[PDB]
């Protein structure tokens, strides 16, 4: 392995024609310090060649607005993108759905021929105030352009204003078209920038909140399983005040009241550090990144964010650390000896495959290869330092590279989503889903990394691996 | 915490004591929730009459949709053709959903691609993607065909499917022999089952509409057999296992039950099964063309009646039991094959398990939603039962259909109490079953949030959900079962017949409470 | 009272207040029922552990068994051969005892007949009982054969079966050449299944124990089946579907599914199908026999081997992956035919099956009871989904069995927290799953009782059923189901799969305190 | 018409062999001295009937509910039994009442060869340390008990008086009798030797002019809870409910009541008859089947009391009228001129006549499995002239008589109900009353319209023919 993964990578790509050939070739590379020397990325998809990417309006609906519990969301276009995404991604949320909640339904203004024809800005103006007669308790109203919106040139930014200013509530107009950039990151991008034109500001001269020197907020936790309350916890046990949670479970006054904490806790870097840059220019609040995954990052994550603050922080810091020790090293005593030695292959988005390494190394698991859909070259940059040498790096990964990556590779477990998992389940191949976590989780903090470790733990070694071959062969 | 010998998934695990006083820190803290008495307050006007009338005088809002977009049926119906790769001209992320939504109900692989137009496609069109998305899928994914159809994109800036294909094949990114059929599929039209329709007029027109010359009517001695948007494996296994007992020769155009259910034996198999490009060049020659499902293959229809010359006969949907007999003695005729004996012992097990369950089945009422051929034949089967359809919402239904619908309705005394819906959401049958309450749900996996609503509602007024349709997420392995045919009349009555007795234990259940109705014989 | 409009049945009209109060002026009156909380003081205790002591040393009393008596076996068998009526010698009670324990659980007609013994038999014999019996049952019944068993009555006398069929015949009550096979079957021993065992032996010797001169193994190129006691007709299908794709002839030696599943087409068919006395008679010439259910054939396999001189092959019941595969490569081995591809692939979506939901079934404690095979079947394949079967309760097993069940336990990881029980009845399996809490039971329909005592105690605690085997009486139609082979396996691992997704669906609907875990996906 | 239906016995009877011929024509009539009742089952016919254990275990001592009853024998009688009959009763199973567990001895050959009566006891000491709220022990006997010599007398006796608790010996051996119908004499005569007496000295129960007791209603479906309900508007008091929802104390309260309400003649008259013997208590049928039926036996009782007893009567009677003409007016519109054959055990065949013609249906065919030539003398008056009457029906009888009069329901057991949905023929169960009821009394009523209306006009009869046949 080193020459072998570089011939690997020849032999695949032989298949390409020319042009997808010398592209393909510049996405995928053997590991080693700074990425825009090494592997390149957050370009445009070769057409024809099943990229597992999804689109701008999965970006911001799906993952940075859609969770935000109290808000009424959009989908402004035809009846798909709502429909397919509804109800998909498990950020989690206490409420009342169709109350005062409604992170599981979809709202959509069902654009006919006709909306195509004259334009659909009038059924938005029609929609916002039925919505407003159907459901009181909303405190704001997001509009998610699909794909034709901007194509025929409508203009939800007037519409929001006009019925904005008309009712006295929060409409955020988001231009997430799905043709918009290259992958999910742009719609990361376009809806960043929309929080901070028309949420982020709301409450800049409002100072009635009564604010405490350890106010933090979490930024970019989406709370997949409640990822984040097992995040919330710690923190809260650590002495700090979690003011407000992006966007996992989150509400819109949270988002309203981030500009007064005094530390901005980031945990998706690639869908937030947008937000984050404009929060400390303006208000002058820094941010850090940190890493609850596994208890060997999560140790080290608490330490690193009690040092921003006094002794106090400093010592129930230590005292949190100390309480749960015992617990997850007996999560090791007991899944470390059937897990120590395997060896992963990740492909997932934007995050997790850096940020899950520390967690399957605390298992005596070894990352062989990893990649991400659409991830930026400061994120390679990241992942050059965890993963280890010669082991195999691809961006935008086409289906055929990664089916074949595999059969020569031949991990002992894929981690990636489901339009992956049954592939690789044929071959024989254990499975794990690394965005829904499979329906399990949290896998965040102490409280996630004893799921995890069950999880891996389950499904690498079932039965039903050893029985793909029928006895008569 | 967690104790490790007992590890705690997110249900129970958040209800811990010290996550439960978390989450009522954070809320009264900063959620500025609204007091409780105001949310049950509105949840309670939310389940009355008033709350409904408001609810169905929407008019440009949307809640809670039954239906997708057309696409992902131009995708399932170009999946039923051997070696073939469904290809969507567009942008990419619909196929990411097309893709998902169906890993989902199926739990199996679905191969689409995409040739990922963006902002720049908008400006000059998408004939560069086109050029060189077919000849990467062609030498990556080594199919013998390639279906095309559109996104929304594609189609609102006004892409000529026809002419890029054709330069495609002129500049030489694909042979010019190589099969690459197409369909226009804009998702602002009808749904997920018209993409079905308008993909498989696109691919018999393909192959055959300037091949005419040479057909005779009825020369190769088959029967043609147009499924449609079609989500049961079993429903593709009777209509074969059916046919083939009376020896009727027949073509399933559109064939998807292999690639749909590959084995598990350490390989995995993109393609597989389907119907041969050749079955397609000779379906002229057969005898007729049944269309199993016809409230949404209209334009198919009018393609074999009009080029192939078929006189496609005036059958529903194979569903229960007058539909299932329909069917047979019309297949009977076309074939000149007598139904035979096994089929006739059929019948008659399913009349019997008629007879074993009435009791329990009579009078039951029904709220039900789906595609509408489905939910008709449900209708229809319903009232053979001796059960009360009550409430019939069909998203993408229109008048014509609402029509037989209520013909059918009215030539039975069970369809008294029942209307039909068409162009009404979840939203608004969530109002209907609080209103109106029946005693089950029938239909896919959305309805489970109807069914917890009504439960907080209070267990009175619950109505439980029975999953028939499309699509189902959150059960597993049912797509393998059957709805048409005496065999999916069987299993349909099954599940409702012990829904019905699983209820009534689950009431009677209660020590000295209501046990005194637990019968172990029911 | 009722409103006409809305008619109620037992279960809500006696929880109106009416009824209430009178249920309460009843028991206050005159009941001298022991007070609430003295129950509950009572109920409680029932769920200890110590209860649970007192409850394992009994050994005089019997409370709720999982068995029934021989004679009921030797009547299911006799049904499976040709126009045979079943007879039991004896007191009429039990016949009618039968009949209606298997109307109830087949939902169809059940032929036996009774010489309707008494007390003035009991002291001189029933001799002219069955004189008097075959000869009315022969001419009124008109059946190719009748097959003879006996009630406990007629065993405590002492009655001689042959010699009174003998002297039947002798005195010309039936003719000589009327066959009449014969099989004692005391109640006092073993159970059902034994009285299964018995009748068949019965029946091989009647036909073939002295025609043996001729015989010759191997020559008609066919395999003898002996399914034993079985309740589902998809067992039946299953075995003979299997055999015949893979082109393998092959005798089933008594077969009831046509006698047990006659169409309704208005007119009743005492007798169906069924095994001929022509293959019986032909049967030694078999390449030898396979025994499905080998755990209660031992009479039968000494009598194979012993006359027939057939190798009968040790095979498990085919039940499960790994047994399933073990069948058919011995039959292949036997008959010369190869495992076909269709098979092949059956087998390869079973596990892809496994490989969806094995992260929902894993580690999930079960359970469970039933007959001998019946029960090792399931274990082993509860085993090989990573499965725990904790409480395995056999009332009719065997020291032998239970020895070779906690092998099967000892191979595998998933069997450590498991023990196997013999003898043991449903009401210690009440105790067990008090005191070590499984997750469901999969037993019949006398578990639902068990489950009513589980939520009493409380919901946490309420251990849910899952119906397989025998009786099922409480819900309809089960007995077209399949346990056997991949379609067998299939079917169960879908029904355990989704009573999993059904219960975390219930824990989870509480809205705004369990429903953050409702998703739509699993 | 008479000598059509004449001609229909004789051609059915030309099948048997002579013996079983000329027993059999005398158990068929057209209609005391008309027909011969409770004898033997010809050998080998397939009969319906059951066994003096199903009529002692099954149908009187089972249902009541805080007493423990052994099924002392092999497994087999105790489990087909278990929870087949509906006979309903408020409890709370496994700690104070038992109705729905099988108890059993479960006699394996070591104790047909030394005896059953050493494990017995043994049983009895188990039951009362897993099962202490007991009120008391029933032990019913199956065929092999009487055979082998036990005496289950000797140990109810000494393990009684040991534990100070009643334990009632019953010799309810399926070999003895034809029939159910010997297990009910068996079974009263049990309670009368070692139950009723129980309180023969005790005077401290309150009585009033209004007690009464329900005698014979098994509760099925809740059947005596709706008569109950009736009986206590009318200003009565009913002391005790035999044995549906019964329990021993109200068993033991019985001989202290002004009037016994007898339903089941058949099974209970003998206790009736013995109870106005010793406590001079008097009894009388009624019937409560329909509103006909119900008005009739409300008014007989009631003029058994006093003038307010007679004014609650028809307050009663005026408050329900509305209801049950409901139902009539809705349902026989949907019944009326059907015709209906029946097959019962010692009652129903008869009492069930009334609540169909109410309906306006005719019964041109009812028989019993077991009642006596006194429950036919009651049937003649029921059943129209030149209907059909038959006494233990053997399958091919019942198969032949349908055929050829094609009723357009039947009502009968379980082992006849599969047989004839195959024939195309409606059919309503009535003893389990398919699992619904109740249909005693007014509410009942409503139930048996919505359940005769159901089946017999369901859309599945209409499918039983092919379209191609
Ligand atoms: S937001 Fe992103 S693809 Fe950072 S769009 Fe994607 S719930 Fe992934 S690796 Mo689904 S950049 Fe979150 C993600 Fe990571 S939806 Fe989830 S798993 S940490
Ligand atoms: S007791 Fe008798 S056979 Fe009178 S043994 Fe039988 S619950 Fe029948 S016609 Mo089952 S004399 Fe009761 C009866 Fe009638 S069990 Fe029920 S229905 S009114
Ligand atoms: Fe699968
Ligand atoms: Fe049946
Ligand atoms: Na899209
Ligand atoms: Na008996």
């Amino acid at each position: 392995s080193r020459e072998e993964v570089e011939s690997l990578i020849q032999e695949v790509l032989e298949v390409y024609p020319e042009k997808a050939r010398k592209d393909r070739n510049k996405h995928l590379a053997v590991n080693d310090t700074q990425s825009k020397k090494c592997i390149i990325s957050n370009k445009k998809s070769q057409p024809g060649l099943m990229t597992i990417r999804g689109c701008a309006y999965a970006g911001s609906k799906g993952v940075v607005w859609g969770p935000i519990k109290d808000m009424i969301h959009i989908s402004h276009g035809p009846v798909g993108c709502g429909q397919y995404s509804r109800a998909g991604r498990r950020n989690y949320y206490i409420g009342t759905t169709g109350v005062n909640a409604f992170v599981t339904m979809n709202f959509t203004s069902d654009f006919q021929e006709k909306d195509i024809v004259f334009g659909g800005d009038k059924k938005l103006a029609k929609l916002i105030d039925e919505v407003e007669t159907l459901f009181p308790l909303n405190k704001g109203i997001s509009v998610q352009s699909e794909c034709p919106i901007g194509l025929i040139g409508d203009d939800i930014e007037s519409v929001s204003k006009v019925k904005g200013a008309e009712l006295s509530k929060t409409i955020v107009p988001v231009r997430c078209e799905g043709f918009r950039g290259v992958s999910q990151s742009l719609g990361h991008h376009i809806a960043n920038d929309a929080v901070r034109d028309w949420v982020l500001g709301k409450r800049d001269e409002d100072t009635t909140f009564a604010s405490t020197p350890y106010d933090v907020a979490i930024i970019g936790d989406y709370n997949i399983g409640g990822d984040a309350w097992s995040s919330r916890i710690l923190l809260e046990e650590m002495g700090l005040r979690c003011v407000a949670q992006w966007s996992g479970d989150g509400s819109i006054s949270e988002i309203e009241l981030t500009p007064k904490v005094k530390l901005n806790l980031v945990h998706c870097y690639r869908s937030m550090n947008y937000i984050s840059r404009h929060m400390e220019e303006k208000y002058g609040i820094p941010w850090m990144e940190y890493n609850f995954f596994g208890p060997t990052k999560t140790i080290e994550s608490l330490r690193a964010i009690a040092a921003k603050f006094d002794e106090s922080i400093q010592k129930k810091c230590e005292e949190v650390i100390a309480k749960y020790k015992p617990e997850w090293e007996a999560v090791v005593a007991k899944y470390r000896p059937r897990l120590e030695g395997k060896r992963v292959m990740l492909y997932i988005g934007g995050l997790r495959p850096r940020h899950v390494i520390g967690a399957y190394e605390d298992l005596g698991m070894e990352v062989v290869g990893t990649g991400y859909e659409f991830a930026h070259n400061d994120d390679y940059d990241r992942t050059m330092k965890e993963m280890g040498d010669s082991t195999l790096l691809y961006d935008d990964v086409t289906g055929y590279e990664f089916e074949e990556f595999v059969k020569r590779i031949k991990p002992d477990l894929i981690g990636s989503g489901i339009k992956e998992k049954f592939i690789f389940q044929k071959m024989g191949i254990p499975f794990r889903e690394m965005h829904s976590w499979d329906y399990s989780g949290p896998y965040h903090g102490f409280d996630g990394f004893a799921i995890f470790a069950r999880d891996m733990d389950m499904t690498l070694n079932n039965p039903c691996w050893k029985k793909l071959q029928a006895p008569w062969e | 915490s967690q104790q490790v010998d007992k590890i705690k998934a997110s249900y129970p695990l958040f209800l811990d004591q010290d996550y439960k006083d978390m989450l009522a820190k954070k809320r009264d803290g900063f959620e500025e929730k609204y007091p409780q008495d105001k949310i049950d307050e509105v949840f309670q006007w939310t389940t009355t009459k008033e709350y409904q009338e408001l609810n169905f005088q929407r008019e440009a809002l949307t809640v809670n949709p039954a239906k997708a977009c057309q696409p992902l049926g131009a995708v399932l119906c170009a999946l039923g053709f051997e070696k073939t790769m469904p290809y969507v001209h567009g942008s990419q992320g619909c196929v990411a959903y097309f893709r998902s939504y169906f890993n989902r109900h199926f739990r199996e692989p679905v191969s689409c691609v995409s040739d990922s137009m963006t902002e720049d496609a908008a400006v000059f069109g998408g004939q560069q993607n086109m050029k060189d998305g077919l000849q990467n899928c062609k030498a990556t994914y080594k199919p013998d065909m390639i279906a095309v159809s559109t996104t929304c994109m594609a189609e609102v800036i006004g892409d000529d499917l026809n002419a890029f294909i054709n330069n495609s094949k002129k500049e030489g990114f694909i042979p010019d022999e190589f099969p690459v059929p197409f369909a226009h599929t804009p998702a602002f039209v009808g749904s997920h089952v018209t993409g079905w329709d308008n993909m498989f007029e696109g691919i018999a027109r393909y192959f055959t509409l300037k091949s005419m010359d040479d057909k005779v009517v009825g020369s190769n001695k088959k029967i043609n057999i147009v499924p449609g948007f079609e989500t049961y494996l079993g429903n593709f296994r009777v209509i074969k296992r059916m046919l083939s007992e009376m020896g009727v020769g027949y073509s399933l155009l559109s064939d998807p039950e292999e690639v749909l259910d590959t084995p598990a034996d350490g390989q995995f198999r993109m393609y597989a099964g389907g119907t041969t490009q050749e079955e397609m060049k000779d379906a002229p020659n057969a005898l007729n063309t049944v269309l199993l499902q016809p409230w949404h293959l209209e334009k198919t229809k009018k393609f074999v009646e009009g080029t192939w010359k078929h006189e496609v006969p005036k059958l529903n949907i194979p569903m229960g039991l007058d539909w299932t007999d329909e069917f047979l003695m019309k297949v009977s005729e076309i074939s000149g094959q007598p139904i035979p004996a096994s089929l006739t012992k059929e019948r008659g097990r399913l009349v019997d398990m008629m007879t074993d369950s009435h009791t329990w089945l009579h009078g039951k009422r029904f709220a039900l939603w789906g595609d509408p051929d489905f939910v008709m034949g449900l209708v229809k089967f319903l009232l053979e039962l001796g059960c009360e359809p009550v409430h019939i919402l069909c998203h993408n239904g229109n008048k014509r259909w609402k029509k037989a619908v209520d013909a059918i309705l009215a030539a039975s005394p069970y369809g008294k109490n029942a209307t039909v819906y068409i162009g009404k959401d979840l939203w608004h049958l969530r109002s209907l079953v609080f209103t109106d309450k029946p005693d089950f749900m029938i239909g896919n996996s959305y309805g489970k949030f109807i069914q917890r609503d009504t439960l907080h509602k209070g267990k009175e007024f619950e109505v439980p959900l029975i999953r028939i349709g499309f699509p189902i997420f959150d059960r597993h392995h049912l797509h393998r079962s059957t709805t048409l045919g005496y065999e999916g009349a069987m299993q349909i009555l099954t599940t409702l017949v012990n829904s019905i007795l699983e209820r009534l234990d689950e009431e009677t259940r209660g020590m000295q409470a209501t046990d005194y109705n637990h019968d172990l014989v029911r």
